């Protein structure tokens, strides 16, 4: 077993709609893509779901 | 021969009636609230005017 | 260089996390050369550094502000000034830049 470079896709870029301290992502998938989130606080409040 | 006159001296607003789409052109009335997206290339900092 | 006549201005503000506000301002020096600017608040942080004086010119500057208002003195080459304005609320509600 030995490391090798390998292609991986980059998934459909977001579109982000802007509303008063708040994002919304309008996303689109075929397959299983993971998204993730965090704040830059002291609570970091970390989320994953893997959307389709 | 009892039909009257048209809708093109009658009409109000002074619009012209085109008839071949059956329409109303080029007359006036209300007010068309827009909105224009500026580009931000059309913009120089105040430092420079 | 010392300075003479200093006396401030506003023209527009904003206050967000970009460089919002813009104000002119005036002096009349007796030499030329390099003189410091600064703002000595806590709430306003001044992008230029420095600047290069003349007999009658006239500097505009760039700053960003968190307060709804501005009341802070600004100060070249030794000497400080103060001029008041009015800070309005922005549109751009998210932006990439802390």
């Amino acid at each position: 077993l030995t490391p090798t470079v390998c292609p991986v896709p980059l998934a459909h870029t977001p579109t982000v709609t802007k509303w008063f301290k708040g994002i919304t992502l309008h996303l689109t998938a075929m397959r299983p893509t993971l998204l993730t989130t965090r704040k830059l606080g002291l609570r970091a409040d970390a989320t994953a779901e893997w959307i389709t | 021969n009892n039909s009257g006159r048209p809708l093109q001296e009658t009409a109000p607003f002074g619009c012209k009636i085109e008839v071949e789409p059956l329409r109303a052109s080029n007359c006036a009335y209300g007010h068309i609230p827009i909105s224009i997206d500026i580009p931000d290339a059309a913009f120089v900092r105040s430092s420079e005017s | 260089p010392t300075i003479l006549e200093v006396s401030c201005t506003v023209a527009d503000c904003i206050y967000s996390a970009d460089f919002g506000g813009s104000l002119t301002l005036q002096y009349k020096a007796d030499r030329e050369g390099h003189c410091p600017v600064h703002s000595h608040s806590t709430t306003a942080v001044l992008k230029e550094a420095t600047t290069h004086v003349t007999a009658v010119g006239s500097i505009t500057l760039h700053f960003s502000t968190s307060s709804p208002q501005a009341n802070f003195i600004v100060s070249l080459c030794g000497k400080k000034s103060t001029c008041n304005a009015e800070c309005k609320p922005p549109a751009d509600h998210i932006i990439g830049e802390p």
